[PDB]
């Protein structure tokens, strides 16, 4: 979290934190409230979330459901919306620690060799983050909407 | 390492879980408590050397430790003892700030009781210089902090013993 | 007047760090100390 | 191909360095035969102490395949 | 034993700040290590 | 390395002065200005790779640049410019954040004129990719800050040539 | 600022900026205006703390305006009010700044050496940076005494 | 490390004698094998990942080692887990390649069960995933040099278990 | 002592004596009586200059011992003549060590934590030990009393 | 061997085998049973070889077996003869391995200061060596003379 | 380096030829003022910091170079400054026991110009530093050794300009 | 280390105690014979090749050790017996001339034992050696320095074993 890299930034050099570090904390507890709410908001419509943004990637891409797509048949499919379900758990972590550090650990580093191994149009798991961001983007106001999209916006340049 | 926020992700990660009403509360409690942690922060900063300055002179000083033979014995001695309090001191609020003991763990106590066996340091001497620390900087920072500012310095003295 | 970039630098010292590994301290920040080698040794100023 | 396991506690006894130096007081760690010689003399020059040695990797017939 | 080696730029050996300033962060690395596609170096455009 | 702030700072402590009106102003100046460039910033992240293939496309492949003989011919020369591509890149977009050239001047355009010179480097061709990736970011971007992002883009581009 | 350590970091891991230090940026830059208002009162009252300070400080240890004392006489007496003032000016350029970057560029790296060549009492200047803290806070609203009384602590804790 | 012909050399300059018909029996034996080592080698270089992929699909993956709660959770510990597949691959092709797991012994199995056991490494399924590569293998190589690969392969698993 | 550092050379080059070290440690040996006789004279007075340099000391600067001074207390002052009285039995140890190193090893390296965690005048501690080389000397023959100056103001040094 | 060197760079590279690296090992295997050949036959002619390469080791070097020679007497000049025979067999071994690596391990390095700790020549040794390639290549044909003679001089350099 | 021993050494050394009677002559100059070298030596080693402080006093503060726009203002600049007149005193303290102005060449003046001229470092202040430097070591040292020590400094002095 | 002087000096500096007559008839007594340290030290440096050459001869080669299947078979086990050999001899006249085995314990004896075990040295075969340069150097040195140079061959035979 924000936390953690402060802190890991002040002991890099062996020192306290400077009152540059402490501002970041202050605002940091002060908009978890709010990052709070958003992440709840999201957990409420994952479902309707994951499932309409399966149905944007499909349209956008429909040879992933072509017999030579990865995600051909019905099972083949449902994996693909669960992957989609696990990235968006992923972004409400992130939204709720304020940093994105979690997130690299659990789904980025090694997701390269994760499509390659499994032969995924890694481009297509960005459309089908895109088309998450855009549902989710459609159920929050503005300023939610926007540091929510932030988050998607580093994941869909985190597996580029 | 991890604080209560990260920690808190990373066991519901382990089930694969979207956050619920309960870890919402936790983490609650700890934005509730985010003011008053970096207001003790500054304090013990501004007051290091003082705070040392004190323990030592409650714990260790003016005993066999500092004579010939004690193992804070010369210069060197008497400065290794000093910065290895001012590590406690700094990991301490490190450990106040992030709410868990885990950098304690990660960074200080892993190793260093068989390190002080091999090198003859006092553990017995250095848990009460910590907890000289824990009692001045309960006496500095007032009621609000000083539980959450104790209970890492407890930890420490308890990980050392 | 001289300033402080005038002197030695300002930014020489900002830009030098100090990794350890820290052991038990997370997949993220053992990367960063392993591309940390890789572009002091084998330059690769991108640092990757 | 030799490769011993060492673990020794170097006591730091000319400067009292202010920053860290734990694991760099008591390590162990994989050396190479043909630098360990240099390490661990190296320790001893410093005041150190080699808690423990482990051969690990080659074997100790040797004399063929060993010099690689 | 435990930390990465970085830039340094030292001060006492008489001459070796300005030294150490000079090859690194001063100077590159020149000389691609390849010695199978040299360039020709006579097409410096992309006009199109 | 420095930014507005700091730039600002050090230009009046050159002098000896307390901050005064003018510093100020020049202060608030950068603040009212902030949110288009983080927005510029995280918009250029989340398209790093497409404005390299972008600017690449139509600046210099498809050319006898590409072709045998060529300076970009090769695996090896392709994956050395795209690197110097995206280096620039991300140096321009920090140049940006801190609202001063001052990045680019020490740690990218030092020595890169000379060094090119003597590795045989297309000096316009890399202008023009230079101008490409101007131009991309100044399209992703938006009215926001596509102005503030070209100006470090033809500060680099100026300082190669 | 906060802006060369946002980007320190960044240059340091050769990566772009994390949302993390996008948002700290937004904090920083929101809070301008008032970190300017809170500035300006500092520099109106600049030499009217100083003299506060001295006397606060003489009273706690009059012994360096004593005959052995560092600050013995009127000129050395005007060179530790000189001192203190330019501590007032570098607390200044670190609240407007949102960092302690130009203080510890210009007043705080090799500070105990100079100090230990001239062999003036660390310890004291401590004190006497404490005294000016103490008189700023008494001509500021609370936040904004807390904001100062940030810096000021940062002050007095690198100096010793 | 050590192949036939070193392990014989050894074996004789141990006792100080010339090359005999026994060993001259050992080094034409494992002369009689050598283009059926090297063609299955190559088979197995030109379908590394290929061999782990199938591997993974009928012995790790579609399980609870790939949810959350599995050792193989997370793409980090999936990648570790597929890398020292690989590691094993290569290696058990080294060790067919020198007809001796002496390279086996020295670069893959020394610690590696105590490593597995701190981390908390499946080692059954490792041994499960390791067998459904042998099986692979044997059936790309063919008769030529089926047993060969397998061998090498249950070396692996009994050390590992 | 000279051994041990030639010694040290020897055994990082790892080679056996030269010329220049055997004749060096000749010399030493050759030294080695008035090198004992300098010691046991000092040893043998020791108690005479700890008390004369302490009041030496207090007449230069009795602002240590003035109310806000370090040594105020009877048993406050009995520590810096304790002190004192551990610097002269360095003083004797390096006279017959031939240099510095058990001096160095036992009183010098980390001294100045030493004395600035305890917030007391280094420079005073060396005016301590000033004047008790001046008492010292005073015991001493033309030539003996050079050679405990030596490492009298050899100590001088090292504590500033 | 060549096998052993092979995989030696292939894991130092971390790669399979190079198709150089391959065509070597298959040369090496085609000519494995000539090798074989040429061993059993110096095998065979060890000791006729070995007393030849003695007789004109001491026909050139008369002073070896002088009184200020190192092989002086008759069981001086024995061990030379049973050294004589350990580098035949030494050099056996390297022939039916296709490279130096066991001749190297088993007698070349260290045999510097191993000469010089028992005073013997090793040009003298050198000499004896290629008397004894002389006699080796005396009883084989021509490429296998060839094949022979090219690990005797590497001898010849090793002992240089 | 070289002493006066060495010098006379190799320079006949470098004829090949036996020590003669002006080779002696110049030998026993030398050791004649062996003992004013040693007492100079261990006075200005006494009286390090104190030559230093009021080198200072004298020639670089309470001057422009001391306020904002000086070299030597700021911490870091007065404690790099301080730290190069430590640096003079004990090289001048090692050439005047060596009696050879090689060491002030070999580890002293090579780079310090034209390191100087990329620094900015004011040459001129410098040189009127170390001649009031001088100027006070000769105060202290006596006649007996004010001509020789103050060689020394010159020759530093005339290296730098 | 140390010697027998700094021996002495901790030994009281411990017990906090000035040099009294006991610490001074010891000193003396090591003062003494320092010249035939000094003689002893001398003649085994100018005989160093010779004392192992002959140590060897008479304890370790023509036996199984030199042939296959020895410790000491082969150029390289060879070349590391004879320089731990030469180590040997080197530290023991380093133990002489300090009058102390304080470096013999801290720069020979620690870990070696373990080491040799587990390397397969024989610790048997090397304590005869030690006591063959024993025997040699008390030899050489003379009645004036056999037994101070003997006691030191004994102490590394005794820790050795
Ligand atoms: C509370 C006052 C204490 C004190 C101070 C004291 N200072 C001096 C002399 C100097 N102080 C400075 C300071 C600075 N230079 C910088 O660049 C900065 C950072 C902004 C500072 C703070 C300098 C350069 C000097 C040298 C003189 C000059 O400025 O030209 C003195 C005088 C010492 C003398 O020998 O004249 C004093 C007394 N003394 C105390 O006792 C107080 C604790
Ligand atoms: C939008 C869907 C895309 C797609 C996906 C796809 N995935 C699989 C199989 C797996 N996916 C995972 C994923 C993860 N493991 C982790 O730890 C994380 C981080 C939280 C992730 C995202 C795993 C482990 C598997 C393997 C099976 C298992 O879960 O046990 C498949 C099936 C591939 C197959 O060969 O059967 C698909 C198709 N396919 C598309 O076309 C989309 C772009
Ligand atoms: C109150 C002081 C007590 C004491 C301590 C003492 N410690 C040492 C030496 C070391 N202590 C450390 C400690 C740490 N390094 C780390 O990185 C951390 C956590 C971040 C810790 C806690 C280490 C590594 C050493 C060894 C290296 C060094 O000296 O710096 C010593 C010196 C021992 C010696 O002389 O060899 C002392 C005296 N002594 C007391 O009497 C107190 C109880
Ligand atoms: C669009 C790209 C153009 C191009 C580039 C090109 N560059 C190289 C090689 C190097 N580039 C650098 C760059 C830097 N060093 C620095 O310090 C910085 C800033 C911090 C930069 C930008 C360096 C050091 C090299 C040489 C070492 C290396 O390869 O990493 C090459 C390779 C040339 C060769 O093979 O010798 C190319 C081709 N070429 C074009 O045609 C484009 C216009
Ligand atoms: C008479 C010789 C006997 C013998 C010895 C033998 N020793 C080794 C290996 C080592 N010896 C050392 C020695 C030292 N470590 C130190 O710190 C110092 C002083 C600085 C010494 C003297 C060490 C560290 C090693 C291991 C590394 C190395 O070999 O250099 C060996 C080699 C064992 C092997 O082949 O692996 C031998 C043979 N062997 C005999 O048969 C004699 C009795
Ligand atoms: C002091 C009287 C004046 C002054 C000096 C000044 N120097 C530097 C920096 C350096 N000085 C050196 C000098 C040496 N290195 C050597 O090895 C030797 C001989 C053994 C010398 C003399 C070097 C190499 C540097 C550069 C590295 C460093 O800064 O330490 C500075 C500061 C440089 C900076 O801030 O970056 C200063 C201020 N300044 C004055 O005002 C005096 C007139
Ligand atoms: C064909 C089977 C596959 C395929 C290829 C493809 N390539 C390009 C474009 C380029 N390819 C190269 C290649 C090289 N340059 C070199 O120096 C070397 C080493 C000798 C190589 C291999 C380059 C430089 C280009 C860019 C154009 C140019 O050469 O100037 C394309 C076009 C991509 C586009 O965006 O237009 C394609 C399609 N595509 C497939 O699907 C096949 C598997
Ligand atoms: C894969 C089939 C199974 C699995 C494996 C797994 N391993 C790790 C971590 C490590 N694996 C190694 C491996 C080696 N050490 C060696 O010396 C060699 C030979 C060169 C090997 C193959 C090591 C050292 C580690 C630790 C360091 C590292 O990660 O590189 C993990 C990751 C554990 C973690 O998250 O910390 C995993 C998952 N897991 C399974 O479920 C499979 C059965
Ligand atoms: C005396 C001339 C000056 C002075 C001294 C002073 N010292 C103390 C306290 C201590 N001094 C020491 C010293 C040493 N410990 C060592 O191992 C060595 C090396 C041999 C030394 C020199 C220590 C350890 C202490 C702490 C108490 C203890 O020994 O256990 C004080 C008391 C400080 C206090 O706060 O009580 C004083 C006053 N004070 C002056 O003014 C003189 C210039
Ligand atoms: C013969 C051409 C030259 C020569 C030789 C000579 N050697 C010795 C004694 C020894 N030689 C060895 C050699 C080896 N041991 C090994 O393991 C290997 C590798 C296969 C070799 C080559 C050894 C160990 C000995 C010691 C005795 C023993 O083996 O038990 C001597 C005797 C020296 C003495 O002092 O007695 C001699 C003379 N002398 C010549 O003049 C030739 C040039």
């Amino acid at each position: 979290s924000v936390l953690t890299k402060a802190i890991v930034n002040a002991d890099a050099e062996a020192r306290y934190l400077s009152p540059g570090e402490l501002d970041r904390i202050k605002s940091f507890v002060a908009s978890g409230e709010r990052r709070l709410r958003i992440a709840q908001t999201l957990t409420e419509a994952r479902e309707r979330i994951v499932k309409q943004a399966g149905d944007q990637l499909f349209q956008i891409r429909p040879d992933v459901v072509s017999p030579g797509g990865n995600a051909y048949g019905e099972k083949m499919t449902a994996l693909c919306l669960r992957d989609l379900d696990y990235y968006l758990r992923l972004v409400t972590y992130g939204i709720v620690a304020g940093d994105v550090t979690p997130i690299e650990e659990i789904g980025i580093i090694g997701v390269k060799e994760m499509y390659n191994s499994l032969q995924t149009p890694i481009p297509a798991v960005a459309e089908g983050v895109r088309a998450m961001k855009n549902v989710a983007t459609s159920l929050l106001s503005g300023d939610d909407a926007a540091e929510a999209g932030f988050y998607f916006d580093y994941l869909v340049g985190a597996m580029q | 390492m991890q604080d209560a926020i990260t920690a808190v992700i990373n066991n519901y990660d382990v089930q694969g879980k979207y956050l619920d009403g309960a870890a919402l509360d936790k983490l609650k409690a700890y934005f509730t408590t985010g003011a008053v942690r970096v207001r003790a922060a500054a304090v013990i900063s501004s007051n290091a050397t003082t705070i040392i300055k004190e323990a030592a002179a409650k714990a260790l000083i003016y005993s066999d430790l500092t004579r010939p033979g004690g193992n804070m014995y010369t210069t060197r001695r008497y400065a290794a003892c000093i910065r290895d309090m001012d590590y406690f001191l700094r990991y301490a609020t490190y450990a106040m700030l992030a709410g868990d003991p885990s950098i304690l763990d990660e960074r200080v106590l892993n190793g260093l009781k068989e390190t002080y066996n091999s090198l003859g340091v006092p553990i017995a001497a250095t848990v009460g210089g910590i907890q000289a620390m824990k009692e001045v900087v309960g006496g500095l920072v007032g009621p609000d902090a000083a539980k959450e500012a104790s209970i890492y310095f407890d930890y420490l003295s308890s990980g050392l013993s | 007047g001289q300033s402080v970039e005038v002197g030695v630098g300002t930014l020489r010292r900002q830009l030098e760090h100090i990794y350890r590994i820290a052991p038990d301290a997370t997949r993220s920040e053992k990367d960063v100390a392993i591309n940390a080698i890789y572009r002091q040794v084998l330059d690769v100023f991108a640092g990757i | 191909s030799r490769y011993f396991k060492v673990t020794a506690c170097i006591p730091s006894l000319k400067r009292v360095r202010t920053g860290r130096e734990l694991q760099n007081t008591f390590f162990t760690k994989l050396v190479p035969y043909e630098n360990w010689f240099t390490e661990q003399q190296r320790i001893q020059k410093a005041g150190g102490k080699v808690l423990s040695v482990k051969l690990f990797t080659g074997v100790q017939g040797a004399n063929t395949g060993v010099g690689a | 034993e435990d930390i990465v080696p970085y830039r340094r730029y030292p001060t006492l050996p008489a001459g070796n700040y300005r030294a150490s300033v000079r090859v690194n962060d001063e100077e590159l690395i020149s000389q691609s290590w390849s010695s199978l596609s040299p360039t020709y170096t006579g097409y410096q455009y992309v006009t199109r």
